[PDB]
């Protein structure tokens, strides 16, 4: 199947491949808590009001 | 109401009951008043919070 470890005139089969994908976490972006508010300017203001 | 007291038969004595008691009362009640005014100087030039 494939050329041998230390000679080009001998064969040795390649039996597949193994991969190691890193660990990615979620469960915070999974919950629909943060609603997206797209805007146009580089900064935004907000008004605070209250009474008693 | 009260309990009867035993009396002898030959001496034909008895008991009596007190009459009713009726009275009268009256009630005064509280009065609440609240006043608010709208003046154009609180509307002219002022900006609605939350609006640009």
């Amino acid at each position: 199947l494939t050329n041998s470890e230390k000679s080009r005139f001998f064969l040795a089969d390649l039996t597949g491949e193994v991969q190691s994908i890193p660990n990615t976490y979620g469960y915070i972006s999974g919950l629909g808590l943060f609603r997206s508010a797209p805007q146009t300017q580089t900064t935004f203001l907000m008004d605070l009001t209250d009474w008693d | 109401i009260s309990l009867l007291d035993a009396v002898d038969r030959t001496s034909r004595k008895a008991e009596t009951s007190a009459p009713e008691r009726v009275r009268q009362i009256s009630f005064p009640m509280m009065y609440f008043k609240e006043v608010e005014s709208i003046t154009p100087d609180e509307i002219q030039g002022v900006r609605q919070p939350g609006t640009a």
